[PDB]
């Protein structure tokens, strides 16, 4: 009784750095259809098995979703180490939820590339587990100010991406969605 | 391992040596990719570029950046780090992610002898950066009278 259609069948998505935070309860999901979805290839799912997570239902329903890069679609993990996974996107252990990711070329490409996602590359502070830090603040190399102006080493924040048509299967970006599902101490739980 | 890096930014000619005579990577690098070479450069020890070019140090060594130590010894302001690299083999025509060349890097602080030091090696006059400026394009915008004429001599 709740739309997972417009977090599955939408059209506009957010990036890495800015995944949309949803909480969504009060419903009843078909946990089923991703079992005959015949368009998922990366169900590598977590923390449950996938028919001890079909009975059982509570609240927690906390849903992520960005897109992300072809070959490094492993580094999405728990307790396993990566480009995003150290700098760009911490996971937070013992995750006991489930990821789906995808190939859908079809409609997030177009010709001569889409230099619109970007993503960042240092910061000062550490990835805590599931921690999501938007800043635009350019740190630094030396005590030379760069402020605003252009300058040699004051860590430009983020590097966009390149999707052109000519781009491989395996460097085309797969879209990737991650669900979660635990309890707080409030008892009566809400199922789906 | 961290070690050699770390010597190599104090400046300790000695704890170079004792540490690569124990069979220590010559090549190595931080989580930013900066060998040792970078952190001789940037830093002006002299002594420990020859050491390291010595065994084999990596003269094409890139950071996240894609940064040569070429490229910190023209914008600090290095004399003889310079020419020993490229009498190594140091490239000159390797651009970073902003597209900046070592003969820019030298425009930009004025620094003049380093400027004919690259051109002896074959350093282009005009090439250009992400911003398609020039070397010459430099010295109008920063006042550097006497730059712009080696480059327009060269040119």
């Amino acid at each position: 009784l709740c739309p997972f259609g417009e977090v599955f069948n939408a059209t506009r998505f957010a990036s890495v750095y800015a995944w949309n935070r949803k909480r969504i309860s009060n419903c009843v999901a078909d946990y089923s259809v991703l079992y005959n979805s015949a368009s998922f290839s990366t169900f590598k799912c977590y923390g449950v098995s996938p028919t001890k997570l079909n009975d059982l239902c509570f609240t927690n329903v906390y849903a992520d979703s960005f897109v992300i890069r072809g070959d490094e679609v492993r580094q999405i993990a728990p307790g396993q180490t990566g480009k995003i996974a150290d700098y760009n996107y911490k996971l937070p252990d013992d995750f006991t939820g489930c990821v789906i990711a995808w190939n859908s070329n079809n409609l997030d490409s177009k010709v001569g590339g889409n230099y619109n996602y970007l993503y960042r590359l240092f910061r000062k502070s550490n990835l805590k587990p599931f921690e999501r830090d938007i800043s635009t603040e350019i740190y630094q190399a030396g005590s030379t100010p760069c402020n605003g102006v252009e300058g040699f080493n004051c860590y430009f924040p983020l590097q966009s991406y390149g999707f052109q048509p000519t781009n491989g299967v395996g460097y085309q970006p797969y879209r990737v969605v991650v669900l979660s599902f635990e309890l707080l101490h409030a008892p009566a739980t809400v199922c789906g | 391992g961290k070690k050699l890096l770390e010597a190599a930014r104090a400046g300790q000619d000695d704890e170079v040596r004792i540490l690569m005579a124990n069979g220590a990577d010559v090549n190595a690098c931080d989580p930013s990719g900066i060998t040792p070479l970078h952190l001789a450069a940037d830093k002006g020890h002299l002594e420990i570029v020859e050491v390291l070019l010595k065994y084999g140090a990596d003269v094409n060594a890139m950071d996240v950046w894609g940064r040569t130590p070429l490229h910190l010894a023209a914008f600090t302001g290095h004399l003889e780090i310079v020419e020993v690299l490229l009498k190594y083999g140091a490239d000159v025509n390797a651009c970073d992610l902003n597209g900046y060349t070592p003969l820019h890097l030298a425009a930009g602080r004025g620094h003049l002898e380093i400027v004919e030091v690259l051109l002896k090696n074959g350093a282009g006059v005009n090439a250009q950066d992400k911003f398609g400026k020039t070397a010459f394009d430099i010295s109008i915008d920063n006042g550097n009278e006497d730059l712009a004429e080696i480059l327009q001599s060269s040119s």
